[PDB]
Formats: structure tokens, sequence, C-alpha cells
């Protein structure tokens, strides 16, 4: 609400909404292969819902 | 007046909501596999 706002038009670019770790993390793997379990079942599509 | 004007000058929810047109994917395909399992309800 208050539902005045509209999305119009396909997007001008690309983004990708990703986890970010500080560059060669030692979780950088492990949250990559999580994160790729949770998009396996698509926990994040519901969660979107 | 409104003559002149009018001689002047559709959605994956609408494939969802009917079926008068057979609408389908690949029978061996990813594309039936993203039916098969997809959590969007619709």
């Amino acid at each position: 609400k208050p539902c005045d706002t509209m999305k119009v038009g396909g997007n001008l670019d690309s983004k990708g909404y990703g986890i970010a770790t500080p560059k060669g993390s030692s979780l950088r793997t492990p949250v990559n292969l999580a994160v790729l379990k949770l998009s396996e079942q698509g926990v994040l599509d519901k969660l979107k819902n | 007046a409104n003559l002149a004007a009018f001689l002047t000058v559709e959605s994956a929810e609408d494939l969802s909501k009917q079926t008068e047109i057979a609408y389908g994917t690949l029978d061996s395909g990813s594309t039936k596999e993203f039916f098969r399992r997809s959590k969007i309800a619709v």
C-alpha cells in the first residue's frame, strides 16, 4: 500500500541477487552449495510469494 | 461524437485459467520437469 506504484516495461539490464562473501571465503563454497540446495527446492521462490 | 472517436483512433495466468487450447510442454523435456516440480501454485 498505498498501491500507487506500477512496474511498466521489461528490465533495462540484468541483476542477480546472490549471497556475498569476502573474496575466497571458507563458507564461500559451502554457502554456494547450500544456496544451490535451497535453490534446488526454490525455497527462495516461495519466500518471494 | 463517440462514433467519431472510435473511428479516428495473454499471460501465464490466462493459460492457467483455461483449458480450451490444449496447452503443454515437451513430453520429454526440462520444461515438463519445470512444471512437474514447480513450487508455484499457478
